[PDB]
């Protein structure tokens, strides 16, 4: 019929209760959806004279 | 906190409220020390006369 997701929150996990045949199809974008992130230091700086 | 040796209070409201506010997010490993903010800075004044 349609796919259902829900997510607990709680534990952080999410489940899948939807088609039993192409969850592959999620699993796929899932695991290209899961990725560590980097991150950037941002300074900047100012002066003048009067 | 709050500094008030003399500031603009008008017999309103008498407040300076002097202030640092820092939000963000990070990820970080378990045992480590991290540097998140940080701010460093002089101011020079002159006055002459003759």
């Amino acid at each position: 019929k349609n796919i259902i997701i829900k997510a607990h929150g709680q534990t952080n996990a999410l489940i899948v209760t939807a088609a039993p045949d192409v969850m592959n199809d999620l699993e796929r974008v899932i695991a290209q959806l899961d990725i560590r992130r980097p991150q950037v230091l941002v300074e900047a700086i100012i002066a003048e004279v009067q | 906190s709050v500094a008030d040796s003399a500031s603009s209070t008008s017999s309103d409201l008498g407040a300076t409220f002097n202030t640092r506010t820092v939000n963000n997010a990070v990820l970080v490993g378990s045992g480590e020390t991290v540097v998140v903010g940080g701010l460093l800075d002089k101011t020079v004044t002159d006055t002459a006369d003759k």
